[PDB]
């Protein structure tokens, strides 16, 4: 006979390349957004200008 | 500044080649307010003048002097009133700025003045 090898996706080390969730009722929603905000430092120049 | 004298000259030949194509430098000098403040370049600069209001309201970076006034080259500077002899007394006295053109092919020239008077009109 033969066996049948099992194997889980959390063992491996790609699972640390994104974070996995559940979400049971994604087959409802329409196309969900995500909101960055980000805010670029500046340095102070001087003379004419 | 380099070269300035030089330069002198060749404004002088460019008002009066304005006057001469009857396209008056009057048309083509707005007037703004006095100068308080500049930061340098080598060669580049930002002046900074009133516009409204009266004179000593700014904050000159001096530290000598933080106030200002006005200064006009008394050379040009022609009165009006005692001019006139209209006979007033000197209250407050209103500010004209005048061109004075002349016309005369190739022999041309421009006048500046700087008039104060109670006068409203000048006409």
């Amino acid at each position: 006979c033969s066996t049948l090898s099992l194997v889980r996706f959390l063992e491996l080390g790609l699972s640390v390349a994104c974070v996995c969730t559940k979400f049971p009722e994604l087959s409802y929603v329409a196309e969900g957004t995500i909101q960055f905000e980000v805010q670029q430092p500046m340095i102070a120049r001087d003379g004419p200008h | 500044d380099r070269r300035t004298a030089a330069r002198l000259e060749r404004f002088a030949t460019v008002l009066r080649a304005m006057i001469r194509s009857h396209v008056f430098p009057h048309r083509a000098l707005h007037v703004l307010g006095g100068l308080l403040g500049h930061v340098t370049q080598d060669r580049l600069a930002s002046v900074t003048c009133v516009a409204r209001g009266d004179q000593e309201a700014a904050r000159t970076n001096d530290m000598a002097a933080r106030r200002s006034q006005v200064h006009v080259p008394a050379c040009a500077l022609m009165d009006v009133d005692r001019e006139l002899r209209l006979g007033g007394d000197d209250g407050l006295r209103f500010a004209y700025l005048v061109f004075v053109y002349t016309q005369r092919h190739r022999r041309e020239a421009l006048r500046v003045h700087v008039a104060v008077s109670r006068l409203p009109e000048l006409g």
